[PDB]
C-alpha cells in the first residue's frame, strides 16, 4: 500500500489551501507550484507519465509569466504572506484543519460525505489486474488526437489563433 | 521510489551544505552589514514598488505559445498511425496556424516593448 | 419535450415527405391574408422610419415584403398542419393501443342519473 | 367622502402596496457593484442549493 | 385653456441617478454623457535607481 | 470512491472557495481560478486512467489549452485594469452599480 | 478595432454558440461556451473606457467561474457513469452543480447581479448582442438536460429572477439598466416554465428575442441612454417614440399585443401540470414589469418633455444609417398574436 | 434644383427596383407552382383525383 | 430544511404544543440564520461585533416569529378542538406579524404584518387540506 497516493494527495490539498488563503500572488505561484509538482507525481503513480510532466511544464511555464506579472501588476511595500495578517492565517489554518478533520474521519471510518460516499481502503485495491504489451496505452490514446479528433485539432487551433488575436485587441487601449 | 530516494539525496546535500555555511563561519551582524546594497548610497525608494514590464504581450504570447508546443509533443507517437495522412495534415494545419498567428502578432507590432 | 425524438424523424427537415399526403392550405387562406397584411404594415413602417411619404413611396418595397411574408406564411401554415396531424395521429393510435386505459363506458340517461338539486332562493 | 374614500380605501389596497414596493425596489436596487460582495453571495447560495436542495 | 405638459421639475424628478433617492443614493451621482470618465491623476513612480559609485 | 478523489474534490473546493472570496488583488482571485483547473485536470486523469478509456486521454490536453486561453484573457483584462486605476485592487471596480 | 477582425471576433462568438447547440459531447459544449466568452470578451471592450474595462473584467470572472463549475458538473457525472453523452445526467450532485453553472452563464437570481452592472457598462450594440446571443447558448444546453432538472431548484432560481427584476427595474432610471432587468425577469419566465415544455421555453426566447431587437434598435436609432435624453425624442422623430411605445406595451404583457403570447401559454402549460401558486404568483409580479414600462412611456411619448435649443439643427439634418429588419421586429413583436399556433411548427 | 446638395436618394435606384420586382414575381410564380404541385401530389397519394 | 419541515409535520395538529412551538422555532431561526448570511455577505457591517450583534438581531427576530406562530397555533387548535381548521392558522400568523411589530416597534409594520402572515398562514393550512402544491411534478 505505502499510502503514497494519499499522501501526495493530502499535499495536493495543503497548496491548494495556501495559494486559496491568497497570501500575495509570489506565495500564490509557490504555492500553485508544489501542487502542479504533487499532482504530477499522483498521475505518475495512477499511470500518466505524460500528463503528469505536461501539467507540471505547463503550470511551471504559466506562473513564470504570473511572476513578473505580480511583480509589474500586484505587488505592494509589504507583500503578505501567511503569518503576516490575521485573515490569511485564519483562512490556511480553517482550511488545513477541515482537511485533517476529513482525514482523520475517513481513515477511522467509511466516510459519507453530505455529497458524495467515500470508501476508506486501497488505492491499490482500486486498480487493475490486466496489462497491455510493448506500448504505452496513455501515450496511444494522446497520439490518436490526430488520427481520430480532426474535429477537436480544429476547434483547438482555431481557439489559440483568436485567443492571440482577443490580447493583441483587449490591450490596445486608445 | 528510486527517483524518490535520488530527489531526497540531492535535497539533503543541498541542505547540509547550506546549513554548514550558515554555522561553521564566525558571524558578525551590525545594521551597517545587512543593509541593502545601492553601489554605497542608501536606496531612495522601496524594491517592492512595481516594475514596469515592457514586454506584458510576450508574455501572454508565450503562454499560448507554450500550450502550442504541448499539443505539439504527442507527435512522435501520432507517427505509428495507419492514418498517416490525416495526421500529417494536422500537424501540419496545427504548425501553419502558430505561424499565422506569430505572423499577426509581427505585422500588428505585438513584439514591439513599450517604450 | 413531448414529439421531439419521435421515431422516425429526420433531423434539421422543416418538412418531411410524408406531410405530402395532406391538403396543402388555401391560397387565400386568412392566415395567408394574416401574413400578407403583416407585411404590408411593415413596409408601411418602413416608410414611416425613414420619413418617406407611407402610402405613396417605395411601392416595389412594399410589395417585397408582403410577398416575402406570403411566402414564409405558407411554409409554416404547411409545417403548424403537419404537426398536428402528426399528434392527432399519435393520440388516436396510442388510445387504440391502449383500451384498458381508454375504456368505453355505458352510456346512462338523466332519467337514470341522480342529481343533486339547489334551489335559488 | 374623507375618511374611507380619500383616506383608508385608499391606505389599504393601493398606497401599501405601492410603498412595500418601493421599499423592496430600493433594497434590491441599492447595491455598490462590488464583486466581492455579490461573489459571497455567490458562495452562499452554492453551499445553500448543495445541501437544502435533494 | 390648454393641456398640461410636463415642465422643468417634473423632468428633473426624473433625471436623477435612480428613483427614490436615499442617503447613499443621493450620495451617488448620475453617469457621464459620453459614458467616458475623467482620468485619474495616478502616479507612474518610476523606480530610483544609483548607478554607481562603487 | 477512493480517498484520492475525495482529497481532489476537496481541492477542488477550496479553490472554488478561494475565489469567491475576494481580498483586495485580482491577481490572486486569478490565481484561484488556475488551481481550480489544476484540479479538473488531475481529476480528469485520475478518472480516464483508471477505466483505461483510451480515447478519452485528449481531453485534459484540450482542459489545459482552454486554461490557457482563459489564463491570457484574465491577465490581458488585469493588465488593463492596472493601466486605468494604479493597482490591480478589486475596490476600484465599483463604477458600474446594480 | 478593425472591421475585418470585429467581424471574425463576431463569427467566432456564434461559431462557439453553434457548437454549443449541435455539439452531442459534454466536451464540445464546454469548448463552445469557452470560444464564446473569449471572442465575447473584446467585443464588451470594443470602444475603451474604465466602464467597458470593468464590465469586461466582470463578465469574464463570472463566466469563467460558470464555466468552471460546469466542468466539475461534466466531470462528476463521468466519473459515476462513464457517459460523455449530453443526456440526462447520472448524478444528482452533478446535476445540481451544471444547474447552478447555467443559471449563472443566464443571469438567474441570485446570480444576476452581473447582468445590470455589465449591460450599463456596454455600449447599445454590445448590450443586444450580450443579452440576445448569450441567453440563446445555455437556454439550449438546458433544454437538452431539462429531463433531469431539479424542479424546485428551476422554479425557485425562475421566481427570484421575477422578482427581482421586477424590483430593480421600478428602481432604475438608465435604460440599460431597464433592459437588463426586464431580461432577468424574462429569464426568469423563461425557466420557469422549462421543466414542463422545452416548445414553451423556445417560444418564450423568440418573442422576447424579437422584442429586445426592436427595443434595443429603437434606442439606437434615437441614440438615447437615459430617460431624459429618450425625452427628447418626440422633438426629433415623433414616430420612434410611438413605435417604442407600442413596444413597450406589447414587453409589458398587455393584450392583444404579441407579449401576452409566451405568459399566456406558459400559464396554460404550467395550470396542464396542476400549477396554480406560481402561475398565479407569477402573473401577478409582472404588473412591476409594466409599471415601469409605463413609467417609461410616459416620458417618451405620452407626455412632451420640454427641449432645447439645438434640437433646431437636429431638425435640419437626416439620419443616414438605417437599421437593418426594424419594421419588421417592430411588426412581430407587437401583432402575431392571431398567429399562436405555429408553436406547433415550432415544437 | 431645390436642393443645394443632391440627395442620395434623389433618382431611383433602377438596379435595385429592378431585383425587387424580380424577387417578388419569382416568389409569387414559385408560390403557384408549388401550391398545384401540392394539391397534385395531395390528390394522388390520397387517391382523390 | 426538509427534515425540520417533515418533523414539524409529523408532530399532530392538535397535539404536542411545546414540540410544535420548538419544531417552528427551529425553522424561523434557520429562517434568520439565512437572511442574516445574505445580509453580511451583501451588506458589509462595519466591525465583527457589528456583524454578530445584526446577526444575532435577525436570528431572534425570526425565531420568536416561529415560536409565536407555533404555539398560538397549537394552543387555538386545542382549545377550540377544531384540528384542521384554517382559522387557527390565521390566528398564529397575525400573532407571528404582532410579534414582528414589536420587534420593529412600529404599529403600521405591525398591522400589515398581522393582515399579511395571517392570509398566507391560512392559505397554507388550506393547502395541506386541499393537496395544493406549489413545486408541482411534472406530468402531461
Ligand atoms: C513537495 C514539497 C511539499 C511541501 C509541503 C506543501 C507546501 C504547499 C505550498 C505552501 C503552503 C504553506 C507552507 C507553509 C507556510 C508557513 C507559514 C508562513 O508564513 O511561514 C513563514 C514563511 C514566511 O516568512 P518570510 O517572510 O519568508 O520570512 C520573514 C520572517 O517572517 C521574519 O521573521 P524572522 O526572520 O524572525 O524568522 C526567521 C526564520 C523564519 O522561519 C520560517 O518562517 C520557517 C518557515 C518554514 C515553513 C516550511 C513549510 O527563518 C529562519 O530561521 C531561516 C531558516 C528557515 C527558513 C528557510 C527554510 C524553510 C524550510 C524549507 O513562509 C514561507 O516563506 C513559506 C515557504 C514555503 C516553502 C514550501 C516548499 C517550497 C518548495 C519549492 C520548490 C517546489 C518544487 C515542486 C514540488
Ligand atoms: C463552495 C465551497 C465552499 C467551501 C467548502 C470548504 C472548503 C474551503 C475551506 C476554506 C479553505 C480556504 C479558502 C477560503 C479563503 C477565504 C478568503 O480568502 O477570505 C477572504 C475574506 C476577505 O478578506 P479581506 O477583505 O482581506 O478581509 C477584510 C477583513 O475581514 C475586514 O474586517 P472588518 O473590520 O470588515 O470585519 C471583519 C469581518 C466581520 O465579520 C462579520 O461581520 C461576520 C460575523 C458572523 C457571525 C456569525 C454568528 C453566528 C454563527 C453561526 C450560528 C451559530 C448558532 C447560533 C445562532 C446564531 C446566533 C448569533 O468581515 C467583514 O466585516 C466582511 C463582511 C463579509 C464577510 C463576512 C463573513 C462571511 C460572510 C458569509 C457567511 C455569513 C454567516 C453569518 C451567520 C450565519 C451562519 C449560518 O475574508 C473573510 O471573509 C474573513 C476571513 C476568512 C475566513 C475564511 C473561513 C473559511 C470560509 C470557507
Ligand atoms: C368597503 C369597506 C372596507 C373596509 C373599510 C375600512 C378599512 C380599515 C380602516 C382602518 C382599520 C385598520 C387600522 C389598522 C391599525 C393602525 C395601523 C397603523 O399604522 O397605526 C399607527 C398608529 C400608531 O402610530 P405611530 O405613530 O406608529 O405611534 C404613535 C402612537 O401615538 C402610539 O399610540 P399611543 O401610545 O398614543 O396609544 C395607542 C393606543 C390607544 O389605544 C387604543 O387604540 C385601544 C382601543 C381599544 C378599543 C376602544 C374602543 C372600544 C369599542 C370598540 C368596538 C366595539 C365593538 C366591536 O393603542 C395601542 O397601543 C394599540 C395596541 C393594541 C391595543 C388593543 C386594541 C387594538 O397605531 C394605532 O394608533 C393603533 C390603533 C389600533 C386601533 C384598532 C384598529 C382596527 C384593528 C383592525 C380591525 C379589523
Ligand atoms: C407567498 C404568498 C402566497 C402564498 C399562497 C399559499 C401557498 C400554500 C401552499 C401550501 C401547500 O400546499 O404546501 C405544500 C405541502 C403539502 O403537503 P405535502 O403533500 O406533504 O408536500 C410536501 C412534501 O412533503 C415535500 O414536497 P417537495 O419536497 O416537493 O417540496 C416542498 C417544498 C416546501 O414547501 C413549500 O415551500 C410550500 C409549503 C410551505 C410554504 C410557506 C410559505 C408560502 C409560500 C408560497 C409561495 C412560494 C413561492 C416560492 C418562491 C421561491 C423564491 C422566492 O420544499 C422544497 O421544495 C425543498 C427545496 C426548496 C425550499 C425553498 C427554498 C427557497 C425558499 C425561498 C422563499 C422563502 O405543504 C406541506 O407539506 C406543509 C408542511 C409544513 C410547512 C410549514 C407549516
Ligand atoms: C568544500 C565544501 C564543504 C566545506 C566544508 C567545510 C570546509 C572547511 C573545513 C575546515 C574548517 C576548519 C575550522 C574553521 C572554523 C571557522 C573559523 C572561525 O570562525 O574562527 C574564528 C573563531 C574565533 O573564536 P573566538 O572565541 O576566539 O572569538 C570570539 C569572537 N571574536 C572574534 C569577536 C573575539 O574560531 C572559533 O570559534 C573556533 C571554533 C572551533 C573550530 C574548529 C571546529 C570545526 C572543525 C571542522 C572539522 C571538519 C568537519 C566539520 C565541519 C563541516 C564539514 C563536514
Ligand atoms: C424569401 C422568403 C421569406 C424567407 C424569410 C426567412 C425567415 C425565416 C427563416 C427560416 C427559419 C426556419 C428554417 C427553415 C429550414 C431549417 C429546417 C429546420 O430548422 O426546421 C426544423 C426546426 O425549425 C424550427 O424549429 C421551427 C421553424 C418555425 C419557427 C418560426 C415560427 C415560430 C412560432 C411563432 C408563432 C407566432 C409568430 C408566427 C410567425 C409570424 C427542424 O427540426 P429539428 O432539427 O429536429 O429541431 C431540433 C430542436 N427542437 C426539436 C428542439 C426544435
Ligand atoms: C390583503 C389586503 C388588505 C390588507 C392590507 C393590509 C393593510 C393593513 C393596514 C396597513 C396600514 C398601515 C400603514 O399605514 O403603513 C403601512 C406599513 C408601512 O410601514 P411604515 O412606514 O413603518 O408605516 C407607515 C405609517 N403608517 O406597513 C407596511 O406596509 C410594511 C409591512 C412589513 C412587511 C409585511 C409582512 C409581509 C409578510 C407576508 C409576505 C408573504
Ligand atoms: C402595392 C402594395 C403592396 C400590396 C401588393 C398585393 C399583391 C397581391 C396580389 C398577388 C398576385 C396575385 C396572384 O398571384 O393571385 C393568385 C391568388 C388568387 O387566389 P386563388 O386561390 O387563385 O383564388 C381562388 C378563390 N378566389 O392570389 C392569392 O391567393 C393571394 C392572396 C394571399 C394574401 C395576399 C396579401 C393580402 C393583402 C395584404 C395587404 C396588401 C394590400 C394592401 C393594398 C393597399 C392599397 C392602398
Amino acid at each position: 500500500t505505502m499510502y503514497i497516493a494519499f499522501i501526495l494527495s493530502t499535499i495536493f490539498v495543503i497548496g491548494f489551501v495556501g495559494f486559496s488563503s491568497k497570501p500575495s500572488p509570489i506565495y500564490g505561484g509557490l504555492g500553485l507550484i508544489v501542487s502542479g509538482g504533487v499532482g504530477c507525481g499522483i498521475v505518475l503513480n495512477f499511470g500518466g507519465s505524460f500528463l503528469g510532466l505536461m501539467v507540471f511544464l505547463i503550470y511551471l511555464g504559466g506562473m513564470l509569466v504570473v511572476f513578473g506579472y505580480t511583480t509589474a501588476m500586484a505587488t505592494e511595500m509589504y507583500p503578505e504572506v501567511w503569518v503576516s495578517n490575521k485573515t490569511v492565517f485564519g483562512a490556511f489554518v480553517s482550511g488545513l484543519m477541515m482537511e485533517f478533520c476529513m482525514v482523520y474521519y475517513a481513515l477511522k471510518e467509511e466516510e459519507v460525505e453530505i455529497i458524495f460516499k467515500f470508501n476508506g481502503l486501497g488505492d491499490w485495491v482500486i486498480y487493475d489486474t490486466g496489462d497491455s504489451g510493448f506500448f504505452s496505452e496513455e501515450a496511444m490514446g494522446i497520439a490518436a488526437l490526430y488520427s481520430y479528433g480532426t474535429w477537436l485539432v480544429i476547434v483547438t487551433g482555431w481557439s489559440l489563433l483568436i485567443g492571440v488575436v482577443v490580447i493583441m485587441e483587449i490591450t490596445r487601449g486608445n | 521510489m528510486n527517483i524518490m530516494l535520488t530527489l531526497l539525496t540531492n535535497v539533503t546535500l543541498a541542505s547540509l551544505l547550506v546549513l554548514i555555511a550558515f554555522w561553521l563561519p564566525q558571524l558578525n551582524a551590525y545594521s551597517e552589514k545587512t543593509s541593502p546594497y545601492e553601489c554605497g548610497f542608501d536606496p531612495m525608494g522601496s524594491a517592492r514598488l512595481p516594475f514596469s514590464m515592457k514586454f506584458f504581450l510576450v508574455a501572454i504570447t508565450f503562454l499560448l505559445f507554450d500550450l502550442e508546443i504541448a499539443l505539439l509533443l504527442p507527435l512522435p507517437w501520432a507517427s505509428q498511425t495507419n492514418n498517416l495522412k490525416t495526421m500529417l495534415t494536422m500537424a501540419l494545419f496545427l504548425l501553419i496556424l502558430l505561424a499565422a498567428s506569430l505572423a499577426y502578432e509581427w505585422t500588428q507590432k505585438g513584439l514591439e516593448w513599450a517604450e | 419535450t413531448m414529439m421531439s425524438g419521435r421515431p422516425g424523424r429526420v433531423p434539421l427537415q422543416f418538412l418531411p415527405n410524408e406531410a405530402r399526403s395532406l391538403p396543402p392550405p388555401k391560397l387565400t387562406d386568412p392566415r395567408l391574408v394574416y401574413m400578407g397584411f403583416l407585411g404590408y404594415c411593415s413596409g408601411l413602417i418602413d416608410n414611416a422610419i425613414r420619413r418617406r411619404p407611407v402610402v405613396s413611396a417605395g411601392l416595389h418595397r412594399q410589395l417585397l415584403y408582403v410577398t416575402s411574408f406570403v411566402f414564409f406564411g405558407y411554409y409554416l401554415l404547411k409545417r403548424q398542419d403537419y404537426m398536428y396531424a402528426l399528434r392527432d395521429h399519435d393520440m388516436f393510435a396510442y388510445v387504440k393501443s391502449h383500451p384498458e386505459d381508454f375504456p368505453e363506458k355505458d352510456k346512462k340517461t338523466y332519467g337514470e342519473i341522480l342529481e343533486e338539486f339547489h334551489p335559488v332562493r | 367622502s374623507s375618511l374611507l374614500d380619500l383616506i383608508w380605501l385608499e391606505t389599504i389596497l393601493p398606497k401599501t402596496t405601492s410603498f412595500i414596493q418601493m421599499k423592496m425596489s430600493i433594497m434590491v436596487s441599492n447595491q455598490k457593484g462590488l464583486i466581492k460582495l455579490y461573489f459571497l453571495s455567490f458562495l452562499i447560495t452554492i453551499m445553500i442549493s448543495m445541501t437544502l436542495f435533494n | 385653456a390648454r393641456q398640461w405638459q410636463p415642465d422643468v421639475e417634473w423632468a428633473e424628478q426624473f433625471g436623477g441617478a435612480v428613483m427614490y433617492p436615499t442617503k447613499e443614493t443621493a450620495h451617488w451621482k448620475p453617469p457621464p454623457w459620453n459614458d467616458v470618465d475623467p482620468p485619474k491623476d495616478t502616479l507612474v513612480s518610476n523606480l530610483t535607481l544609483n548607478f554607481g559609485p562603487q | 470512491m477512493p480517498l484520492v478523489y475525495m482529497n481532489i474534490i476537496m481541492a477542488f473546493a477550496i479553490a472554488l472557495a478561494g475565489l469567491l472570496m475576494y481580498r483586495s488583488h485580482l491577481m490572486s482571485s486569478l490565481l484561484c481560478l488556475e488551481g481550480m483547473m489544476l484540479s479538473l485536470f488531475i481529476m480528469s486523469t485520475l478518472i480516464i486512467l483508471n477505466t483505461h478509456f483510451t480515447l478519452a486521454n485528449m481531453m485534459p490536453i484540450i482542459l489545459l489549452v482552454f486554461a490557457a486561453c482563459e489564463a491570457a484573457l484574465g491577465l490581458s483584462l488585469l493588465v488593463m485594469v492596472s493601466n486605468t486605476y494604479g493597482t490591480d485592487y478589486v475596490q476600484n471596480l465599483n463604477l458600474l452599480q446594480c | 478595432m478593425n472591421p475585418i477582425i470585429y467581424t471574425t471576433l463576431i463569427m467566432t462568438v456564434m461559431s462557439g454558440t453553434m457548437l454549443v447547440m449541435i455539439s452531442s459531447h459534454w466536451l464540445l459544449i464546454w469548448i463552445g461556451f469557452e470560444m464564446n466568452l473569449l471572442a465575447m470578451i473584446p467585443v464588451l471592450m470594443k470602444n475603451f473606457n474604465p466602464r467597458a474595462t470593468e464590465a469586461a473584467t466582470k463578465y469574464f470572472l463570472t463566466q469563467a467561474t460558470a464555466s468552471m463549475m460546469l466542468m466539475m458538473a461534466i466531470i462528476i457525472n463521468l466519473l459515476y457513469s462513464g457517459q460523455w453523452t449530453i443526456t440526462k445526467m447520472f448524478n444528482p450532485v452533478a446535476m445540481t452543480m451544471m444547474t447552478m453553472a447555467l443559471a449563472m452563464k443566464l443571469g438567474l437570481s441570485p446570480f444576476h447581479f452581473w447582468v445590470p452592472e455589465v449591460t450599463q457598462g456596454i455600449s447599445l450594440q454590445a448590450g443586444l448582442l450580450l443579452l440576445t446571443w448569450q441567453k440563446l447558448a445555455p437556454l439550449s444546453v438546458l433544454c437538452q438536460i431539462s429531463q433531469s432538472i431539479n424542479p424546485n431548484l428551476m422554479l425557485t432560481m425562475a421566481m427570484l429572477s421575477i422578482l427581482i427584476g421586477g424590483w430593480g427595474g421600478l428602481n432604475q432610471t438608465q435604460l440599460r439598466k431597464i433592459m437588463a432587468y426586464s431580461s432577468i425577469a424574462h429569464m426568469g419566465w423563461m425557466t420557469a416554465v422549462l421543466p414542463y415544455n422545452t416548445t414553451m421555453t423556445i417560444l418564450n426566447l423568440l418573442i422576447y428575442i424579437t422584442m429586445t431587437l426592436a427595443m434595443f434598435m429603437l434606442l439606437i436609432h434615437s441614440s438615447a441612454t437615459t430617460t431624459l435624453s429618450l425625452s427628447h425624442t418626440w422633438n426629433k422623430m415623433p414616430v420612434i417614440t410611438s413605435l417604442m411605445m407600442v413596444t413597450l406595451l406589447s414587453m409589458g404583457g398587455l393584450p392583444p399585443l404579441s407579449g401576452f403570447m409566451p405568459k399566456w401559454m406558459i400559464i396554460q402549460e404550467m395550470t396542464k401540470n396542476e400549477s396554480i401558486i406560481m402561475p398565479t404568483l407569477m402573473a401577478m409580479t409582472a404588473l412591476l414589469n409594466l409599471y415601469f414600462y409605463m413609467r417609461l412611456a410616459y416620458s417618451s411619448s405620452l407626455t412632451m418633455f420640454p427641449s432645447t435649443n439645438n434640437m433646431k439643427m437636429k431638425w435640419q439634418f437626416e439620419h443616414t444609417k438605417q437599421m437593418k429588419l426594424l419594421p419588421t421586429m417592430i411588426v412581430l413583436s407587437t401583432l402575431v398574436l392571431p398567429m399562436t399556433p405555429a408553436l406547433s411548427s415550432l415544437n | 434644383k431645390f436642393y443645394i446638395r443632391e440627395p442620395p436618394h434623389g433618382s431611383p435606384d433602377w438596379l435595385k427596383v429592378g431585383l425587387t420586382l424580380g424577387t417578388s414575381v419569382f416568389l409569387w410564380i414559385y408560390l403557384i407552382k408549388q401550391h398545384k404541385e401540392d394539391v397534385l401530389e395531395y390528390k394522388r397519394r390520397n387517391g382523390l383525383e | 430544511a426538509k427534515t425540520l419541515l417533515h418533523k414539524y409535520s409529523d408532530i399532530p395538529e392538535g397535539t404536542e404544543c411545546h414540540r410544535k412551538a420548538y419544531a417552528s422555532t427551529s425553522i424561523g431561526g434557520a429562517t434568520g440564520l439565512i437572511v442574516s448570511a445574505y445580509s453580511i455577505a451583501l451588506k458589509p457591517p462595519a466591525s465583527f461585533l457589528e456583524g454578530v450583534a445584526r446577526t444575532g438581531r435577525y436570528t431572534f427576530t425570526s425565531a420568536a416569529i416561529g415560536a409565536i406562530f407555533g404555539l398560538t397555533s397549537c394552543i387555538s387548535a386545542q382549545v377550540r378542538e377544531k384540528p384542521d381548521d384554517p382559522l387557527n392558522y390565521f390566528i398564529g400568523g397575525c400573532a407571528g406579524g404582532l410579534t414582528l411589530g414589536a420587534r420593529t416597534r412600529s404599529y403600521g409594520i405591525g398591522a400589515a404584518a398581522c393582515a399579511y402572515m395571517g392570509l398566507t398562514a391560512a392559505l397554507v393550512k388550506m393547502g395541506q387540506l386541499e393537496g395544493w402544491q406549489v413545486f408541482a411534478e411534472p406530468k402531461v
